[PDB]
């Protein structure tokens, strides 16, 4: 991160983890410029990248990002049959798992108004991440970057970039608070690019440790068979009679 | 993710070979297992509930870690312990289905015992209760599927400890 | 693979397997046999396979071969059923997998971003493709070619 | 004929009053969601002309009889004369979807359409399934799900369209029945 | 530190290639300047006390305040004599440390020796950075004053003064 | 981002200084160069896809590195590799009209060789494809625009090393 | 600069710099040499300058220095005037980058926030700001003045 | 550091407890496998080199990390590569003698990748030759001491990891 | 050379070079940088400049290598493409003298009696040079493929 290496969050299922602190004592400051811009890696293959193909917004990874959920009513009479499903998707874009059940009681008017095809996807996301349920658990105990930060990464599917996207929301929640910086990220070109009103959130880009942390592990990087091509020796093959 | 079938087409595929007699060899063997895995999945689906009940009765649910002053003390630290176990017991089914751990790699241990550790969740008491639900579950589908599930919780132990 | 994709899709929802996804796995598991018996006529037929694929696309585009083409010249012409040797072996892939990941994954992610790099027709290489199809169906029954071919036509399709 | 934002003065007008937010919020929506329709409407047009011959000939293709001697779709002056009939409805559905109400597809389309039938000896059974696949391929091609042919967009959610177009295909079924 | 010489055979060594005509005409640059950079160190060691007098009471001249009381602002500028004989001691070290950057015709000596971790000091001793760069350019053309007309001599001094200068900067633009 | 101009200016404004005939000797040095710069900048823009293809043939099309095992065995690496060197050939470009490196450093070093090396690419295979890379463009653009995007060129492969 | 600017669009787009790009740089290059001159007789012209808009700015807005204003007393005039030399400065800088970006990322960004914590009214820097463009353009010609309040209009702009 | 006997003492101490039958059947599982540790520590000890040489050989000898602008490429890099894998070895013979992975918490994994990120080290290559480690080191000691070897490795690996 | 023509053509006449041809001299020693600049840029790239030119003619002239032609066979193409290979050597040195005394005088003068004793279609070599052209003008600049494809069209010209 442009600031220290603690505003860094570990990028796992349900989270608001930050490990550097006062417990820990493993901290890097560095001098980051302003005009600066992280190297992100995509969830899926390198190309779609946007970086260098920004036109590839609103295209699919395919079986090497997650999965999306997306809301189609397309039957032969257009009815949906996934409305109890999309809504539990959200939850988990919105908060990573499900909340408590006394805790759900507070957004069942929510909840009972998407189940009635009145809501769009957009916003059921809005209305999740502007609750009381949400802003206790990821505003209020945390410092006030590592939270932009955080919220940042839940509803657009990757970490800022650099200092000119991060003190542009800070100054959001400098003057507005809260609902200023939800606000502006789901009504950001960004967003309705990659989701629209129809798509729930979903995981695009991830950074270094986090990749280094998927992969590089035993089970997933392959005991060196890439290399080791076995084959015939030649003292074999010179002895060898009829196969059948 | 990649199950036994992806990850003997990608030891193929990474040498530009056709499949040959050993990678029929290890496919017959996942075929000639799914079936059993098929019914372990099923079996344990019908009682996840009951399963993460009686690991926690027997592992930790009268020691001092519940009682004031300890991880799981109030309701909500017992609410997320419960549903901690709900998720390890879920993707080791996951796990045995496919074959492969690689799942619990990319989505289960990634990061986890460094989250435990900046919440102070203990450890040990953690794999203890995984190790209560391992003899639970292999009580319930049989010595084959419990093996089999065993592979897995004993996995998970590994990556945690 | 069918039990991979029938995973995640379960995983994004936070569920377990409905019974219809089961149902789907049983039946792979059941066929997987008669998958790996085509697979095996694919794979060790793949000699004349490749030979008779590269000559019907040389006399559908003998541009390709002429003087100057792209696959003009012995190590050239070598190069080009190296590829189609290639595509064969993913199209196995693809058939013990019970769906496309393995062809998708590997040789269709971003070919067109290669061929034009490498000055290669895409069209030379699908042409390829579809005379491989009818040689390899050739050699198989009748719901075996329409099942085997059900793959070489997707990955025709990726390569438009 | 009538429109979606002429349906609700006919109604505004009925009560001697004027057009106030109470009920313009609906019509608010229309008009700001005037992009998705003009994206709904053009899929439909585009594939038209495949719309008639895989609905009248899939129509053969689940009755044999149309076209056995003697029967409705039988010789070639009856199948033209079918096949103009299948796309003179495919249109009016297009204006009503374009129009947001079916005014249009009341009174000049399906207001003599049964009593003609009747008298014509045309089989209800095997015309009302005529826009029944017309009707699916008309929900595949406005939420994109074609599996032959697929069109650029905007992404999101069109299943509003797509349920005002399957609302008219069988209220279209339900005149000539 | 590395001077031009073994920055150019490292660049040559990354690829693991023999020296080409290219890096030999690098490397013949530095060796027809090396007499003219050793007749300027020549000079900088006959002047150095005069050209920092010279330069600190310039300095001086156009920032009163830095002479003044810190004001509350704990500010460590050249206020009394223990101040001030610290600050004339940095001074000295531009000077003796360009000095070998002009040897060296590089300027890695100087962001290993003097630019790494020179920002983190004067933030905790809450030292002014703009007329420390001030000096530092000062410096520079009293220097410059000595070979006028020689060109090449002029650019040869310039290059390490104004890497100071760039480097000690905060970026507005 | 800065360039020449933004350089020399940030320099005599960090000292409180007016522009003085050390920053004019550098202001003319860059306003003599400039429209050589725009030359070469055109003609790298008209060639790019032909610079990389050939930069590639040379550098490792036919290595060991292209077949089964090496990194860019794989259609998606293939095109993963050449659209890293269209980046690098484009900030090079920037770089060059610039007259100024901090670009570089902002939008291609920062974390380019802990990306890599999480993933696995080899660096000394792309310090190898970017010095040939140099050799067609300084071939393309002549002798001293060759040497200018040199210059950045040496610079990316000495960030990345 | 100009050149900075043209840069950063290309490289969001991730592409080279098309044509009408490298124009528009080649031009600015070629008009350098007078763009040096302008800057040369606004630069050394300062003090008249500043002294004549801050006359017409306090007969313009004689409460600023009236008892008790913003900028009553020597030491808060001559504070006034400081700020006038430092937005003549930044106007020297953008007219040698051939662009606002050296005013408006020095100066611009942020103002109204420091001057409402200062207590200083906005409208009294933009009328010394127009003061000081109407002395600066009365020293140089037609087409010079013309380019030379270009960027004062921006400042008065960005300064309202 | 804490061997199994230590872990078992600490947890029955931090409880006020005497040693029941829980901690007689630990203290017996590691009293009965105390002397096939010993055997494998000996056996390491004699062969460490020749491990070390053949895992390198197998893993990254022929690579091109060690040709011109990789890691160990020069004769310093190549030296300090050995010497780290000198050092993992041995701390899984400690591991492993003692029963308990806290010795590679302390001493070793404290802040290395950390450190193998400053220097610019490859974290995959590095788990790739501990790996090859492992199957040289299970060979060379038979089944049972080279699983009880491999608990450690793959600690190290997914420490590193 | 432009040098030696004005030489002779004031050598005729008995008398010095006025101050016209020293004019001229003048301009091309000053321009004679960009001239081996240019000479570098074709010289270095003529791999790909011979090997698209001769793709070029060879899709436009089909009959030169097909059974029979004169160029038939991988020895009479290799031979072909050298001959096209002489001629870019020589425009490169046409482009470096500033004039077409080296291209005419070597590879010029007498080239239809050459090349009908050998039996070779001139036109066919005339489209070589037309296709080798293109694709060098295609590397340049505006000004500089201008300057360049001047000498082509001479050759050109020479050779109908
Ligand atoms: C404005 C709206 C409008 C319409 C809906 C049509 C309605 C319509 N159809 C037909 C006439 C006809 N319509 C059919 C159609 C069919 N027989 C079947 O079993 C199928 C269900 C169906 C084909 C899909 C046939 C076969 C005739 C001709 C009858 C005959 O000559 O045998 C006629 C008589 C005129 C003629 O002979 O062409 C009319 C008015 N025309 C209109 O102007
Ligand atoms: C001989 C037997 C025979 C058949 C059984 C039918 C086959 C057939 N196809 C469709 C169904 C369809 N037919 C089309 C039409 C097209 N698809 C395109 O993309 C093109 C643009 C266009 C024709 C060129 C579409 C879009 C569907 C919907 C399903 C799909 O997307 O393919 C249906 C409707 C399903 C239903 O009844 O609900 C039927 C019956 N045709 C036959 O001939
Ligand atoms: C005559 C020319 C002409 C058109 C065809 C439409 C073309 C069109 N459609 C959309 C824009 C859109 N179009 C769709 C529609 C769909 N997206 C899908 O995923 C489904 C396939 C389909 C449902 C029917 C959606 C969801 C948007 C973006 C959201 C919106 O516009 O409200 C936009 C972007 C402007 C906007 O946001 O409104 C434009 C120009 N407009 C025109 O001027
Ligand atoms: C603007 C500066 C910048 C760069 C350069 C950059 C690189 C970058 N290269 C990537 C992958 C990659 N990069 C390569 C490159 C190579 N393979 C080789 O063998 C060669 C030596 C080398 C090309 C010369 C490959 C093969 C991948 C794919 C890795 C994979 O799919 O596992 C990825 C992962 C993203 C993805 O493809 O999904 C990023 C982010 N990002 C940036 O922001
Ligand atoms: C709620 C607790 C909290 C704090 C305090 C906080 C501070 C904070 N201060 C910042 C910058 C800054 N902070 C200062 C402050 C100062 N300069 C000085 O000389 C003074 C000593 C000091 C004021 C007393 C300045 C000048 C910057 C701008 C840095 C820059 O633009 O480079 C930034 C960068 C964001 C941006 O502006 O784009 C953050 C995030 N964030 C938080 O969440
Ligand atoms: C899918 C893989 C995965 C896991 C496992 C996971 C765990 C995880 N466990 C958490 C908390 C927790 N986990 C526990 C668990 C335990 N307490 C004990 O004493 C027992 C030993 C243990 C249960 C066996 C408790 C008590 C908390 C609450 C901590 C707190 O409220 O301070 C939290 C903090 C989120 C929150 O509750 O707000 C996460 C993210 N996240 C993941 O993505
Ligand atoms: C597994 C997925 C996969 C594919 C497909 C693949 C293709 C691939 N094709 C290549 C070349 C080539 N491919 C062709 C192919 C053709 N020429 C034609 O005219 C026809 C249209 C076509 C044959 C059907 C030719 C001629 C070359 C050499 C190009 C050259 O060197 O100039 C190369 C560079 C050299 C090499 O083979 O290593 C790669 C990497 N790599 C992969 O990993
Ligand atoms: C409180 C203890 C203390 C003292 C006294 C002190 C003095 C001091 N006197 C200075 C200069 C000076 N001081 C004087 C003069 C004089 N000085 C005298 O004590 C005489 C009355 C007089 C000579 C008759 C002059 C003329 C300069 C200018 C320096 C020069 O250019 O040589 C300077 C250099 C900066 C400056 O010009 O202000 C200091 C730091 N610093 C301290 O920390």
């Amino acid at each position: 991160h442009p600031y220290g290496r603690g505003n860094d969050p570990l990028l796992i299922q349900f989270g608001a983890i930050f490990p550097i602190g006062t417990k820990n004592l493993k901290q890097n400051p560095a001098p980051f410029g302003k005009d600066t811009r992280r190297l992100l890696i995509r969830r899926g293959p390198g190309i779609y990248n946007q970086v260098g193909n920004p036109s590839t917004r609103s295209v699919s990874v395919g079986s090497l990002g997650p999965k999306v959920f997306k809301s189609e009513g397309i039957n032969s009479n257009a009815q949906r049959t996934n409305n109890e499903s999309i809504l539990q998707a959200s939850y988990l874009a919105v908060f990573g798992r499900m909340i408590y059940q006394n805790e759900r009681i507070g957004l069942k008017g929510i909840d009972n108004k998407f189940l009635d095809n009145n809501l769009s996807v957009k916003e059921l996301i809005r209305s999740l991440a502007i609750s009381d349920t949400f802003r206790s658990l990821y505003w209020t105990p945390l410092y006030v970057c590592k939270s932009i930060e955080w919220i940042h990464y839940r509803l657009l599917g990757r970490p800022t970039y650099g200092r000119q996207e991060i003190n542009q929301y800070f100054n959001v929640a400098y003057k507005k608070g809260f609902v200023g910086v939800i606000n502006s990220i789901i009504d950001s070109v960004e967003y309705n690019e990659c989701f629209g009103d129809n798509i729930v959130p979903y995981e695009r880009y991830l950074t270094a440790n986090s990749v280094s942390q998927r992969q590089l592990k035993l089970g997933n990087i392959i005991k060196s068979a890439n290399l080791k091509p076995q084959n015939i020796e030649k003292f074999v093959q010179l002895g060898q009679s009829q196969t059948n | 993710m990649q199950d036994a079938i992806t990850s003997v087409i990608n030891a193929a595929d990474v040498q530009g070979k056709y499949l040959d007699a050993n990678s029929v060899e290890k496919l017959r063997g996942y075929f000639q297992t799914g079936e059993l895995r098929v019914r372990a999945a099923a079996t344990i689906a019908a009682n996840a509930a009951t399963i993460i009940k009686e690991a926690v009765a027997k592992s930790l649910l009268y020691s001092d870690i519940t009682r004031p002053g300890g991880n799981m003390y109030t309701t909500r630290r017992y609410a997320a312990c419960i549903r901690d176990l709900d998720y390890y017991l879920r993707y080791a089914t996951y796990g045995m289905l496919a074959g492969d751990p690689s799942i619990l790699d990319e989505r289960v241990l990634n990061g986890l015992k460094e989250t435990y550790n900046s919440l102070g969740v203990p450890i040990g008491a953690t794999i203890q209760a995984i190790q209560a639900m391992k003899e639970v579950t292999g009580s319930l589908v049989g010595s084959d599927a419990g093996k089999e599930m065993g592979l897995y919780f004993d996995y998970i132990c590994s990556g945690l400890s | 693979s069918i039990v991979t994709k029938s995973i995640v899709n379960a995983d994004a929802e936070a569920r377990y397997l409905s019974p219809g996804e089961l149902d789907r796995i049983k039946s792979f598991v059941l066929s997987g046999q008669r998958r790996l018996r085509i697979a095996q006529t694919l794979t060790e037929n793949r000699e004349r396979i490749v030979k008779q694929g590269g000559q019907q696309l040389f006399q559908r585009r003998p541009d390709v071969v002429s003087p100057g083409g792209n696959a003009y010249g012995e190590e050239m012409t070598a190069t080009c059923l190296r590829d189609l040797d290639y595509y064969l072996r993913l199209v196995t892939y693809g058939i013990i997998a019970g769906d496309v990941t393995p062809i998708e994954e590997i040789g269709l992610v971003g070919v067109k971003e290669m061929y034009s790099a490498l000055g290669t027709p895409i069209s030379g290489v699908a042409e390829g493709i579809r005379c491989m199809k009818d040689v390899a169906c050739s050699l198989l029954s009748g719901e075996d070619a329409a099942e085997v071919g059900f793959y070489f036509d997707y990955t025709l399709a990726a390569m438009q | 004929m009538l429109d979606a934002f002429s349906r609700v003065v006919v109604n505004s007008d009925a009560k001697a009053a004027y057009v106030g937010g109470s009920d313009l919020q609906a019509l608010k929506s229309f008009i700001a969601d005037g992009n998705k329709r003009l994206d709904a409407v053009n899929s439909i047009v585009s594939n038209a002309s495949c719309m008639v011959s895989d609905a009248v000939s899939g129509m053969i293709c689940e009755n044999p009889g149309l076209i056995s001697p003697g029967g409705n779709c039988y010789t070639n002056r009856r199948m033209a004369a079918c096949l103009r009939d299948g796309e003179i409805i495919l249109r009016y559905v297009s204006y009503a979807l374009l129009a947001g109400d079916a005014s249009v597809l009341e009174d000049r389309c399906l207001n003599g359409l049964k009593e003609t039938y009747i008298a014509l000896g045309v089989p209800t059974n095997s015309s009302i399934r005529a826009v029944s696949i017309m009707k699916a391929q008309a929900v595949a091609f406005i939420t994109n799900t074609a599996t032959e042919r697929k069109m650029s967009f905007a992404a999101g959610d069109c299943t509003s369209l797509a349920s005002e177009v399957a609302s008219y295909f069988d209220r279209v079924g339900a005149a000539i029945s | 530190m590395q001077d031009i010489i073994t920055s150019v055979i490292n660049q040559y060594d990354l690829s693991g290639r023999y020296l080409d005509i290219k890096g030999i005409n690098q490397i013949n640059n530095y060796f027809d300047t090396g007499l003219k950079r050793l007749m300027i160190a020549k000079l900088i060691n006959k002047e150095a006390t005069n050209l920092i007098k010279e330069a600190s009471e310039l300095l001086f001249i156009e920032q009163p305040e830095l002479l003044r009381p810190c004001g509350n602002a704990f500010i460590g500028n050249a206020y009394t004599t223990r101040r001030y004989a610290a600050c004339i001691r940095d001074i000295e070290y531009y000077l003796r440390y360009s000095a070998y950057s002009i040897i060296a015709g590089n300027n890695s000596i100087l962001d290993e020796r003097v630019l790494d971790g020179l920002k983190e000091t004067y933030n905790s001793l809450l030292v002014p950075i703009g007329p420390t760069i001030r000096v530092i350019q000062l410096l520079k053309e009293i220097i410059q004053k000595k070979f006028s007309t020689e060109n090449i001599e002029n650019a040869i001094i310039a290059e390490p003064f104004d890497y100071l200068a760039i480097n000690l900067s905060d970026k507005n633009l």
